[PDB]
């Protein structure tokens, strides 16, 4: 068990001019047609999502890449000021493999139940990670694996309300957030059938380790805009998308309208700082993405009506990198 | 949660054993002590594990659900409240009180300002200085009449070093009802004092 | 070498509302979770919430959820706790408190002074300091700052020089509503005519600082 430098490969195509594509054609090998999976039998093995070598090297890839991909018309930090040309680029993330070098392997866990810390009994090696796409998101996690049995809660403890809750569903939920052409203004619909439907088995989970206790599901607390909304990026385009309806106990049986804003300042998740970019491309702007999964905070103190109360949160995507980089573990032979 | 005991009274050179009890893997918990008039201070985290300046006196333990934070030989500073947080809930607090020697008080008198008769009214002031125990009975008379219902006392807490007490009585009157008398006395009565001490003044 | 310095005191009516700050210095003040305790007086500590400053996410205490928010402003490294709807049970010392790290923030290794909040109706005034003259071996003086309000006043002895036996005592509440304490040091006899003693009184709330000579 150690720590080494990995390296990525992906199906890039060295023609295709999708940014991501161009970025991997430069820093990533080609996938390997021949992926090795190797189950060891009767071993078990301890895992740590939450202090994992792996996220922080995915979090600098994904800079680098955005680094590249959207460029920021201004990028303003306390101690620095930068102007640069902003060009539109295509924007589609992209499934990315990371793998071991020579001695070294990566450790797959294949339960389905496993909630990410503790130990784990169908230990296998592999290679490389399967396909994950570097999807920038708060609230919501998107694009990225489903849970193979049942919904799986993710937390370096449940019993501390600051630490995050990361929900793997095992049936995505399926969201589309078009802006149709002020110029800003966009929305998302989601079925409500099916989100309820996911709502009623999320609070059944929670209430397994939460017995006696109803479950409700309440708006963000505050903070910034990028985690009281949904936010994330849809062909280059940065949306701020309102999630009231969603965290609801009285969700209708209806379609779901989120009403969402295209906005040009963000704040920037990779440091500390703001980032302007150019204003909307024109036309119409629309991405189908997959719910796959949750970023929930728990309402502190005991409660006064039997209710525990969760509500949207993120902002470190390396909780977001955690949402799939939790079943595996670079070991040294 | 449920920290017992609710008070405690020990004396100097002592080592005392207060408990916190939780409901229902984590053995976490931190102990805090404040000081009288102070912001609540951290002397114990993660159970076992003294932050960096402690004295090695104190000593936490436990597990599960029941802890204890134990206090080899008591000092003076060592007077104050201790609170044990388990995450966001904590305990309902043990006052630490420290018993010593009697001590006898030193009773003073203090008349009104001339700046405050001057305003309307007179406070005429009694401080009884560094003694043990608390109570104390003091009584205000002007020349031979007692006074009440118009004279206010308050007690600083427990001294850390001398582990004595501090009383201070006002007895508050018009500048009208202030000339019309003319002597005006303290007499206190404590255990320390034989006799009850009589200190008082006469110039109206 | 870490330093938290909370606002001034605060007398607000019911109703109303009142934000106490909380200003970090010392270290990155975006690494670290924030938290917010108050404790009413003569009772035990409560708490209401914590804010992370790097992303502003904030939890709130269910038992004050709708009538408190948490904010943060990072260019000067300043957290707020804004309490609105208040009532006579929101009187209390309020703190601001930051862990020892940012994985496990709940052990309060520093915290502010305290920003007291009185709630009721009356309205904010200045002392008046009075002096406590004395009259061979060891006497006593001190003053009397009397009628004002709110609470908090300070109280040293030549600029925070005579510190051994000061006695300051807790303020008492007058028949008219309005507070008084005295401060008294005890001082040999053999110093009353060469030593100078001077009372210097603070009342924030109302800016009122004030010296007053102390002689027999
Ligand atoms: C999570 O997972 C889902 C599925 O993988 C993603 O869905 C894809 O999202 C991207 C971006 O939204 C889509 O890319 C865009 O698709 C649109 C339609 O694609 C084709 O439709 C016509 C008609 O059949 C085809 O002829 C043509 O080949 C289109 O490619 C296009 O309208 C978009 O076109 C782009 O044109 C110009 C230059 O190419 C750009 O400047 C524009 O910005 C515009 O984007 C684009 O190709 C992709 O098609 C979606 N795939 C599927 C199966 O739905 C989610 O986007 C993903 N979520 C996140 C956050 O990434
Ligand atoms: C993992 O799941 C079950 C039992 O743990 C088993 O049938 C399965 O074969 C295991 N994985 C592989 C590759 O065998
Ligand atoms: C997966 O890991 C958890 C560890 O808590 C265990 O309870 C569970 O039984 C494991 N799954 C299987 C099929 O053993
Ligand atoms: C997903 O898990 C929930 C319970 O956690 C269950 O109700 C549901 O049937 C599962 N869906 C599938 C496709 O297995
Ligand atoms: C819910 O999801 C399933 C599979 O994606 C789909 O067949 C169904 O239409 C969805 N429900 C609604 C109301 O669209
Ligand atoms: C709350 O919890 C109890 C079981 O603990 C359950 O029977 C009840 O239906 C729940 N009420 C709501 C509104 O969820
Ligand atoms: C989202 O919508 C609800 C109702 O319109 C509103 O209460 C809430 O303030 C909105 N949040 C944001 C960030 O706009
Ligand atoms: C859900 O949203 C509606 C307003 O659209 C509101 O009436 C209801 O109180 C919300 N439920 C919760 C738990 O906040
Ligand atoms: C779905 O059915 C009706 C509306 O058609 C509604 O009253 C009910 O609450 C909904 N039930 C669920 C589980 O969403
Ligand atoms: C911002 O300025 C403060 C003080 O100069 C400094 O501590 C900090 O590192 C700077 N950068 C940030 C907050 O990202
Ligand atoms: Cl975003
Ligand atoms: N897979
Ligand atoms: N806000
Ligand atoms: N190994
Ligand atoms: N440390
Ligand atoms: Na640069
Ligand atoms: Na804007
Ligand atoms: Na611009
Ligand atoms: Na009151």
């Amino acid at each position: 068990e150690a720590k080494t430098t990995l390296f990525c490969a992906s199906d890039a195509k060295a023609y295709e001019k999708e940014c991501h594509n161009v970025w991997a054609t430069h820093a990533c090998v080609p996938t390997d047609p021949n992926p090795q999976e190797v189950v060891l039998e009767n071993v078990t093995e301890n895992f740590n999502m939450w202090k994992n070598d792996m996220v922080d090297q995915m979090q600098e890839d994904v800079i680098s890449i955005w680094d590249q991909c959207l460029k920021p018309c201004v990028k303003l930090t306390n101690t620095s000021t930068l102007t640069q040309a902003c060009p539109k680029v295509t924007f589609d993330p992209i499934p990315i493999h990371y793998c071991a070098p020579a001695g070294y392997a990566i450790l797959k866990c294949n339960n389905k139940t496993f909630n990410g810390k503790g130990p784990c009994n169908n230990v296998s090696t592999v290679q490389c990670t399967h396909g994950i796409k570097p999807v920038v998101s708060t609230q919501l996690l998107l694009n990225g694996s489903l849970a193979e049995e049942e919904i799986v809660i993710r937390s370096k403890n449940l019993r501390d309300n600051a630490k995050i809750i990361i929900v793997q569903l095992n049936k995505s939920v399926e969201i589309v957030c078009t802006r149709p052409n002020d110029i800003r203004q966009a929305y998302c619909n989601i079925s409500g059938r099916n989100w309820s439907e996911a709502v009623n088995q999320v609070k059944k989970k929670l209430k397994e380790h939460f017995p006696h206790k109803n479950i409700s599901f309440q708006s963000s607390s505050g903070g910034d805009l990028e985690i009281t909304t949904h936010s994330f990026n849809c062909g280059g385009e940065f949306f701020y998308c309102n999630t009231s309806g969603l965290f609801n106990d009285t969700i209708s049986n209806a379609t779901i309208m989120l009403p969402c804003r295209i906005k040009q300042i963000i704040n920037m998740w990779q440091e500390v700082g703001k980032a302007i970019y150019a204003p909307p491309i024109k036309g119409n702007i629309t991405c189908k993405s997959d719910i796959t999964g949750l970023l929930l905070l728990r309402d502190g103190c005991d409660t006064t009506d039997n209710t525990e109360i969760f509500r949207p949160s993120g902002g470190d995507m390396r909780d977001n990198w955690r949402s799939e980089l939790y079943k595996y573990k670079v070991v040294e032979i | 949660m449920s920290q017992s005991p609710s008070s405690l009274a020990v004396s100097v050179g002592e080592k005392v054993t207060m408990s916190c009890k939780s409901s229902q893997q984590k053995n976490y918990l931190a102990w805090y002590q404040q000081k009288p008039g102070q912001s609540p201070k951290l002397l114990i985290y993660w159970a076992s594990t003294r932050e960096s300046g402690v004295p090695d006196r104190f000593t936490g333990s436990g597990s599960g659900t029941d802890f204890t934070l134990t206090i080899s030989s008591v000092k003076a500073e060592d007077l104050a409240v201790y609170y044990c947080q388990q995450y966001e809930t904590l305990g309902s607090g043990t006052k630490l009180e420290i018993k010593r020697t009697v001590a006898a008080p030193s009773v003073f008198i203090f008349p009104p300002s001339d700046e405050q008769l001057k305003s309307g009214t007179a406070s005429v002031v009694c401080l009884l200085n560094n003694f043990y125990p608390r109570e104390a009975k003091v009584q205000w008379k002007v020349d031979n009449a007692l006074q009440s219902g118009n004279s206010q006392e308050s007690v600083t807490e427990q001294d850390s070093k001398d582990s004595t007490y501090s009383l201070s009585s006002t007895l508050t009157l018009s500048k009208a009802d202030y000339e019309k008398h003319k002597v005006y006395a303290c007499e206190v009565t404590h255990q320390g004092l034989s006799s009850p001490v009589t200190k008082s003044f006469n110039r109206g | 070498q870490v330093q938290l310095v909370q606002s001034g005191a605060e007398v607000k009516k019911p109703g109303a509302s009142v934000k106490v700050s909380c200003k970090a210095s010392g270290y990155t003040f975006t690494g670290y979770y924030i938290h917010w305790v108050r404790q009413a007086p003569g009772q035990g500590l409560e708490w209401m919430g914590w804010i992370n400053p790097n992303r502003g996410g904030t939890n709130y205490c269910q038992k004050f959820q709708g009538r408190v928010t948490m904010t943060r402003d990072t260019s000067i490294s300043t957290a707020y706790m804004e309490l609105s709807r208040l009532r006579s049970d929101d009187t209390a010392v309020y703190y601001c408190a930051r862990g020892i790290n940012s994985d496990y923030t709940w052990d309060f290794q520093h915290w502010g002074q305290g920003t007291l909040v009185t709630v009721s109706s009356a309205s904010t005034k200045g002392p008046s300091v009075f002096p406590l003259a004395p009259s061979g071996g060891t006497a006593a003086l001190g003053c009397l700052v009397k009628d004002y309000f709110p609470e908090p006043v300070t109280v040293s002895w030549n600029s925070g020089a005579l510190t051994s036996g000061v006695h300051t005592f807790p303020a008492v509440l007058q028949s008219s509503g309005l507070y008084s304490l005295s401060s008294v040091v005890t001082v040999p006899s053999s110093s009353l005519g060469t030593q100078t003693y001077i009372c210097n009184v603070n009342h924030k709330p109302s800016n009122t600082k004030v010296d007053k000579r102390v002689e027999p």
